[PDB]
């Protein structure tokens, strides 16, 4: 059941809610308040989506899809079969995510570690909000979001991109992209590093903290140190959503053209005209 | 930067696709006031006397007409084409039989253009049909018009600058990046895809696999051809004012039955169209034209979907003036 | 014909479609899963009485013994036998398997829950040329604080009472990553000196702020072997026991805050 | 709060370190300098950088890369200076638009972009031995190098193996902002929609899971800053208590975790399979799929969506309809 070293960790306490009634673990799972409403949420949803699954048309498990309403029922409650579940089903995702969030803020106290990973956390949950609910609210229909199936969710991607005539030159994509990609590097590099250090091979020693920042000024004459490049993947990563948001908003409230268009602002400056 | 909301969008596929219209409203009104200057119908007149192949001395297009009738015709075409400068634009002032000014001559072929496209051309044009204003739009030289090269301004009424001049070398990609919504695809669609039926537009595979034969080395259509059909697309989509999921799911460019809408078949006819327009009507002109008219390669002007739509999905927001005008088409 | 068709309805994108996901579980579980257990392996059971054989899946879950040759002389290998020897003063708060333990007496000195260290070394963690790491400033004199940042030596340090707990005499650089891990205080009343981490500093310009403990908690602070050095324990001991504040401090942070 | 995960609050300087490799001690070129801002969120020093023949050997590749791509940029608008600045985004460099399919093309229609596309390679591979040869050099593990070597390969394969596959220089990515952009269409819409390509699947999926793992990392180091779980090499050859809490914050939330070795091999992993998954993408389409979406269909994975407006028969396919 424990790690070797678990037993001293096992305490009462660091709870938000309800003190000592849901204080304990199943297993390796640490429970809590929000334990027991994300499980309830989960549950509820993975029921709607059972139900509403076995009234469409198939069971192959790339072609479901649970779809929003048309346009027209703007955002009002949708019957059922033709958007209902849909409404349904996206609440319990948020009950969920918000209570995994709140859990991993319990489980932290606990340990008297820092909040930074519910923290981070919140950014995926921002975008969920942002595709799912403040852009559907900003265009007045629910009809507008994303519908829940492993392949229908990229043919609603595509067509919105599309919507746009091309999204590539949205410039809240490129700086999303831009951030998704360096991330990806800079996971690698870090990563390589700290095996390369632990890991020289042959029976030689393992290398040391000043080994890591002697190898980056060599290969590109700066080294950002060892908890900075920690304090930077996690500004790099939370980018990727933090900016791509704009780019996602601005594509209908705030223009309604093609993004490639929106670049007139610097190519028809009079002055170069 | 930015355009004010709300916006008004509509549903063109099945909900959750993310498929339809996204339209500011400010400029479908603008567009809307802009096109509601089409002058109204003139009163009907009675069919009375003889048609005037007896009456007058030079009419083969519209020889059926009575002479109520036939000077009706000729008021319209007047405030459609030329209205600042008058009849004496295409006729000499004694003599109204006289084809010295090269106007007339034209304004003939326009004639049997116009029926041409209000009857062969049904399937794009449906009963709305076209007039001489839905291009000319009150001026002799059409606003939208293309050469065998990109040109800038779009409308030939607002004046050019001196990059945006033909003329001008530096300033080719801005005049080409213009007439495909500003992306910098490298391919200029009119000249490949509308002055004539050379080349397929099509360029996707209707196969899972490689065909053994078409798939390899020189047998293979190289890149470019997709680039230049993307390139086509952002100019269609922009003279109609509208995107990509106004005629597909995005899902798949290539098929049709339900991952098209029935605006990209018509839309398809209207690539037929053009075609015939410039090929057979258009082109053939650079014979009768002044030499101020024509292009640096001697081509005359010619039609895009843009010289009709004027970014509007349909022409001047669907008005007709074809039970108006029984003479410019259909004909039986 | 066609490239990349095989016989009976197969080709060769679908092949390698199963291929693919075949190299991702082979990876994930018979290499990753593995390397994760590397540490805090075996698990613990109530009571693994079965001291003749071992238990199939704890042998199948755990990788090769891997042996890191350290920089400074010596050698770790891992996993090992590594139990948890010395004794806990927590009490169980119920029978069920996954009930929390209860402290018996005070949490922050008989270092348990988030006042729990870790079994390290009772050695002095060193730089690449031998010489130890983690020094104060008197030791470290070639090292500054840079030109434009408080200087804290004088200033006050005040605990999460209001009360001021002593005087920041020095400050503990780390002279492999040029960076200062710790300060030193003189605990007021007391005749000692403490240690804090940064990380538990609020540094104002006038004053150093720390939430973690009361002024009076300062007496019991894990003290040092010598005075210019510090072992990896104690940086363990030393670290926990703030943080041991955070839970601890007073009745009401382990409570619910709602 | 722990404001040392936000910004450094008292910084420290101190004589430079030189850790000294088994060679090229001497190619260490420029003083180093201290930036007091950068300090804050970073380590201050700035230099020297390692000098070596390998990274020469890569500056002169590549800016003659460079320079071939700069000087057709230039000509495409006929070397005005100011609508070069104006027009930059758009300009770009490409390869042959006609079909000579492996043919070496004429200069003024692909030659110079095939040109470009050599010294960029050599370029590559020459900063490549650099980042090997360091790590050799400083004793430490070549896992670096290996990542880059999956990198480098897929660029390979979007830049001339998947041409050479398929017998078309036609088909590579052409130099430039928006143009390099402009082919990730015409290669989707020729491939029949990378979406059911399921290498693309693959390759955002370890690419989103490249966000996922340095988020949830990042911030767990961040959270274990007080028990100093920056200091990661000692943690692993001696568990610390900031490696047993991250280890226990992971277990009780998703009911298992790694070690602090493992989750680097984890990330080393996902960020390499971003890479590894692109490219057997490109090497299996126009090679062995025509239309990945046809694909998908053949082997009953494609959804299906009833018609909202009327489904719209292929007009070419009508009877005594035109080409
Ligand atoms: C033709 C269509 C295009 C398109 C259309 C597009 C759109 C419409 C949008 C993007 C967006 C984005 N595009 Mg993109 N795109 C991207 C990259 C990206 C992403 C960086 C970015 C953000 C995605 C996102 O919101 O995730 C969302 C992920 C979320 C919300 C994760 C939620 C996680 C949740 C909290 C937890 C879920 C838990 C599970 C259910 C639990 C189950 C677990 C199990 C194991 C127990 C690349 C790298 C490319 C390339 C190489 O060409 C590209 C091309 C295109 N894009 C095409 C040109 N793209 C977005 C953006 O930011 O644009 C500015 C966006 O809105
Ligand atoms: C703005 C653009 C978006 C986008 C664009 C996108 C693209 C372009 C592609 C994907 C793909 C994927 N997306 Mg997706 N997406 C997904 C989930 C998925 C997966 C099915 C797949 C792999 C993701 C992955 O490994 O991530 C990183 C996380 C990792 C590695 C941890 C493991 C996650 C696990 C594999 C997720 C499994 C989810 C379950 C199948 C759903 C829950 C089921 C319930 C009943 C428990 C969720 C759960 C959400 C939510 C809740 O917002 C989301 C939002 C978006 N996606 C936005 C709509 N997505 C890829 C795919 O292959 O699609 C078929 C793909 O190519
Ligand atoms: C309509 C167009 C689409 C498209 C077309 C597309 C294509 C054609 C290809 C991808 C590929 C990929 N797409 Mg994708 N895409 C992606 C995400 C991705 C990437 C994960 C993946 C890999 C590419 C990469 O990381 O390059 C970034 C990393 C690179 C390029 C490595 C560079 C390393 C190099 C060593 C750097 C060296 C530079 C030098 C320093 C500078 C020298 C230059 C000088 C000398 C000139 C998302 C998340 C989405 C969403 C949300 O919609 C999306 C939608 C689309 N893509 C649409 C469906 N996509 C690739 C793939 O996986 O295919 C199967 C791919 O080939
Ligand atoms: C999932 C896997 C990811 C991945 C992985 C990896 N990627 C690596 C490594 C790994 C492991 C390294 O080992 C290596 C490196 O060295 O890192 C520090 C590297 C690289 N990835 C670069 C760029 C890149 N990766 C991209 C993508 C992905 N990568 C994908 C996502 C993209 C995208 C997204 O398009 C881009 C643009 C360069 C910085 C570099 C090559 C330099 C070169 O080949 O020189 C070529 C020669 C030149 C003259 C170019 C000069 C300009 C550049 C910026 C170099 C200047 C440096 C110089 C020291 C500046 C002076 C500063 C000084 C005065 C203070
Ligand atoms: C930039 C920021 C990045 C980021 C950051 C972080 N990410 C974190 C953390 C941080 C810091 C954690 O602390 C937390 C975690 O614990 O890690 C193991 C987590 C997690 N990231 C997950 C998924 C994930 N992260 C994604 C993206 C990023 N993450 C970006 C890149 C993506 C995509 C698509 O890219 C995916 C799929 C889960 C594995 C996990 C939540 C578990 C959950 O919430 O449990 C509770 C909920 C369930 C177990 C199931 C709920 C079922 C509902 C009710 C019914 C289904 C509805 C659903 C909407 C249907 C969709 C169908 C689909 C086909 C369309
Ligand atoms: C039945 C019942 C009533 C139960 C009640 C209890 C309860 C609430 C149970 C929850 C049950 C549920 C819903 C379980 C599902 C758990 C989930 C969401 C699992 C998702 C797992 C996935 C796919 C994770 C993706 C990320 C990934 C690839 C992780 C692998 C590597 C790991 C383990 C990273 C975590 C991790 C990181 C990020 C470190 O930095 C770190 C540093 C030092 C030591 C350890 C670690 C460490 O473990
Ligand atoms: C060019 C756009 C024209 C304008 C403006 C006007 N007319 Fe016209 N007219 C035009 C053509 C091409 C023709 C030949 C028609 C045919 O069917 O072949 C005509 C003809 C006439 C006639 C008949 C003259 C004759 O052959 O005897 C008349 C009487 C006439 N047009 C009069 C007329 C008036 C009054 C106009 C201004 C209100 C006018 N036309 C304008 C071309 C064009
Ligand atoms: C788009 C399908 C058109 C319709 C319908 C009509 N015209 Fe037209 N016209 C069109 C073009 C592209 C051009 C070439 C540009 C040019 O200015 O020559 C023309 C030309 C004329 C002209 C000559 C004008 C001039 O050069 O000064 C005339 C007199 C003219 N067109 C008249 C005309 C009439 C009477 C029409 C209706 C029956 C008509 N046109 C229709 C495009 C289109
Ligand atoms: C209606 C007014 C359309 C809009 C808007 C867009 N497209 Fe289109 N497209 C349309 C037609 C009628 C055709 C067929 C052309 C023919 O002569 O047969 C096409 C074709 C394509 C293709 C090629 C499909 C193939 O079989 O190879 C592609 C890839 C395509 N269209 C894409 C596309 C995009 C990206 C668009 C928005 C920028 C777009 N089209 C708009 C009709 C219409
Ligand atoms: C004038 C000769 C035209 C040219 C050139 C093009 N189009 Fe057109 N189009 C025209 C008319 C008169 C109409 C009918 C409007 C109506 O009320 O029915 C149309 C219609 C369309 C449509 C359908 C729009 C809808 O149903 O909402 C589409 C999609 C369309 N046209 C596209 C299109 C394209 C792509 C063209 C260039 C190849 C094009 N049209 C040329 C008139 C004329
Ligand atoms: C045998 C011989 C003859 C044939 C084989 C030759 C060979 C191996 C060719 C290989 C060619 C390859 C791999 C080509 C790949 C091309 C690719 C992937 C190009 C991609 C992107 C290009 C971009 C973004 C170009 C940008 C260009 C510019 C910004 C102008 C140059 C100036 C710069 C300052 C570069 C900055 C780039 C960036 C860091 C911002
Ligand atoms: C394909 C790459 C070709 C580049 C050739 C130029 C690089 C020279 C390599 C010298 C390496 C010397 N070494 C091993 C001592 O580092
Ligand atoms: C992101 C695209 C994902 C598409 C996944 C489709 C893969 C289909 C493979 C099916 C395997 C073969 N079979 C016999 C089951 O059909
Ligand atoms: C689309 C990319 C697929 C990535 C798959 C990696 C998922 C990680 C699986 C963790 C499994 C955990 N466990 C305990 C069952 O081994
Ligand atoms: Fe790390």
């Amino acid at each position: 059941a424990l790690l070797s070293f678990e037993r001293k960790y096992r305490v009462r306490g660091g709870t938000l809610i309800g003190g000592d009634l849901f204080d304990f673990w199943v297993g390796p799972y640490f429970v809590g308040f929000f334990g027991v409403s994300a499980i309830f949420f989960i549950f509820l949803g993975v029921s709607l989506i059972g139900y509403a699954a076995s009234q469409g048309p198939t069971w192959d498990p790339f072609a479901i899809s649970i779809n929003p309403p048309d346009l027209k029922y703007g955002l009002g409650a949708a019957p059922l079969l033709e958007g209902g579940f849909w409404q349904a089903i996206t609440v319990c995702a948020l009950g969920a995510f918000i209570s995994w969030m709140l859990r991993e803020v319990e489980i932290s106290r606990k340990l008297g570690i820092g909040w930074h990973v519910p923290l981070a956390f919140c950014v995926p949950i921002f975008m969920f909000c942002v595709l799912q609910v403040f852009r559907p609210l900003l265009l007045g229909s629910w009809g507008h979001a994303f519908p829940y199936g492993i392949l229908s969710h990229l043919d609603w991607v595509n067509n919105f991109g599309y919507q746009y005539l091309n999204w590539h030159y949205n410039p809240g994509h490129m700086s999303s992209v831009s951030f998704l990609f360096v991330n990806a590097m800079a996971l690698g590099l870090h990563g390589g590093l700290i095996l390369s250090v632990a890991n020289p091979g042959d029976g030689d020693k393992v290398k040391t903290a000043e080994h890591e920042n002697q190898y980056f000024r060599d290969v590109v004459g700066y080294s950002i140190g060892a908890l900075s490049i920690h304090r930077l993947g996690l500004f790099l990563a939370s980018n990727i959503f933090l900016t791509g948001a704009f780019g996602t908003i601005a594509s209908g409230p705030f223009w309604t053209r093609g993004w490639p268009e929106w670049w007139g602002w610097w190519l028809d400056i009079p002055f170069w005209s | 930067c930015f355009e004010p909301p709300p916006a008004t969008t509509t549903q063109t596929g099945f909900r959750g696709l993310s498929m339809g219209e996204v339209l500011h409203p400010a400029t479908v009104k603008a567009k809307k006031e802009r096109d509601a200057q089409y002058p109204p119908a003139l009163a009907a007149v009675k069919a009375e006397g003889p048609p005037v192949s007896q009456v007058y001395k030079n009419v083969k297009v519209l020889g059926n007409l009575t002479e109520a009738e036939f000077l009706r015709t000729m008021t319209a075409i007047t405030e459609w084409v030329s209205p600042q400068e008058g009849c004496t634009y295409c006729h000499d002032e004694n003599n109204l039989a006289s084809e010295a000014k090269y106007p007339y001559v034209v304004a003939r072929r326009m004639l049997e253009m116009t029926r041409a496209i209000n009857t062969n051309w049904t399937q794009h044009v449906a009963q709305t049909g076209v007039t001489c204003y839905t291009c000319h739009r009150g001026t002799p030289l059409p606003p939208y018009v293309r050469y065998l090269e990109p040109t800038l301004p779009l409308n030939n009424r607002e004046t050019p600058t001196h990059v945006e001049r033909v003329e001008t070398r530096s300033g080719y990609v801005v005049r080409l990046a213009k007439y495909t919504a500003y992306s910098a695809l490298n391919y200029d669609p009119f000249t490949m895809f509308l002055a004539n039926d050379k080349r397929q537009v099509r360029v996707v595979p209707q196969t899972a696999l490689p065909l053994v034969g078409v798939s390899r080395g020189k047998e293979r259509r190289p890149l470019s051809d997709a680039y230049a059909t993307f390139a086509l697309m952002m100019s269609i989509s922009d003279s109609l004012g509208t995107n990509c999921t106004f005629c597909h799911n995005a899902q798949t460019f290539e098929s049709w039955g339900k991952k098209s809408t029935p605006q990209r078949a018509i839309a398809w006819w209207g690539i037929r169209m053009v075609r015939d327009l410039n090929m057979n009507y258009l082109a053939p002109l650079n014979a009768s034209l002044p030499a101020s008219r024509l292009g640096r390669q001697g081509e005359a002007p010619q039609a895009d979907c843009r010289t009709c739509h004027q970014g509007v999905t349909k022409p001047l927001f669907g008005a007709s003036r074809l039970k108006d005008y029984p003479e410019l088409g259909p004909i039986k | 014909m066609y490239h990349g068709a095989l016989a009976q309805h197969l080709d060769i994108a679908q092949l390698v479609w199963y291929a693919q996901w075949l190299v991702i579980w082979t990876v994930v579980l018979l290499y990753l899963r593995r390397e994760d257990r590397r540490e805090g392996y075996p698990l613990v059971e109530p009571l693994g009485l079965v001291k003749l054989a071992p238990e199939d899946g704890q042998v199948y879950e755990l990788p090769y013994p891997k042996t890191f040759v350290l920089p400074h002389g010596g050698t770790v290998t891992v996993p090992r036998r590594r139990p948890e020897t010395r004794e806990l003063k927590l009490a169980q708060t119920d029978g069920f398997e996954g009930a929390p333990l209860q402290p018996t007496g005070n949490p922050l000195v008989d270092a348990v829950g988030p006042a729990s260290y870790a079994e390290r070394a009772e050695v002095v963690d060193a730089t690449v040329d031998g010489k130890a790491k983690i020094v104060p400033l008197r030791v470290a004199t070639d090292f500054s604080i840079a030109e434009g940042d408080v200087d804290p030596r004088g200033l006050p340090v005040v605990a999460a009472d209001g009360v001021e707990a002593g005087t920041v005499t020095d400050l503990w650089v780390d002279r492999s990553e040029h960076y200062f891990r710790y300060l030193e205080l003189s605990v007021a009343g007391s005749a000692r000196t403490a240690l804090i981490p940064l990380g538990f500093c609020d540094v104002k310009k006038d004053k150093i702020v720390v939430t973690s403990i009361l002024s009076e908690q300062f007496a019991n602070v894990p003290r040092l072997q010598s005075r210019d050095q510090i072992t990896l324990r104690e940086e363990d001991k030393v670290s926990a026991y703030y943080a041991g504040g955070l839970l601890y401090a007073t009745p009401e942070r382990a409570e619910s805050l709602l | 709060a722990d404001y040392q995960t936000i910004y450094t609050q008292i910084q420290a300087r101190g004589p430079h370190i030189t850790v000294s490799g088994e060679w090229g001690d001497n190619d260490r070129v420029g003083k180093p300098f201290y930036s007091y801002w950068l300090g804050k969120i970073g380590d201050a020093q700035i230099g020297p950088i390692y000098l070596g023949a390998s990274g020469i050997a890569a500056f002169a590749f590549g800016s003659t890369a460079i320079l071939i791509i700069l000087f057709n940029m230039a000509a495409e608008v006929h070397f005005d200076p100011l609508q070069f600045f104006r027009q930059f985004f758009w300009l770009g460099l490409y390869p042959p638009k006609a079909q000579y399919g492996m043919g070496i093309p004429p200069l003024h229609d692909g030659g110079w972009w095939l040109m470009a596309g050599l010294f960029m390679t050599l370029s590559l591979g020459s900063w490549w031995i650099r980042v090997y040869s360091r790590a050799r050099a400083l004793g430490l593990g070549t896992h670096i190098a290996w990542n880059f070597a999956a990198a480098i390969f897929f660029v390979l394969c979007i830049g001339c193996i998947h041409p050479t596959l398929v017998g078309s220089w036609s088909e590579g990515v052409p130099f430039g902002i928006w143009p390099h952009i402009d082919w990730l269409t015409a290669f989707s819409i020729r491939y029949g929609n990378f979406y059911y390509c399921p290498w693309h699947g693959f390759s955002i999926g370890f690419a989103y899971g490249c966000g996922l793992l340095f988020a949830a990392h990042g911030a767990t180091i961040l959270a274990v800053a007080r028990f100093g779980g920056d200091r990661e090499i000692e943690q692993i050859t001696d568990r610390g208590t900031a490696v047993e809490r991250a280890a226990l914050f992971w277990r009780w939330t998703i009911g298992f975790n790694a070690t602090i070795e493992s989750v680097h091999r984890w990330g080393w992993f996902f960020s390499l399979m971003v890479m590894v998954s692109a490219s057997v993408g490109i090497l299996l389409t126009g090679t062995f799929v025509d239309n990945w979406y046809l694909w998908c269909v053949k082997h009953g994975a494609a959804p299906d969506y009833p018609a909202y407006l009327p489904a719209t028969p292929d007009p070419a396919s009508l009877p005594g309809a035109p080409k």
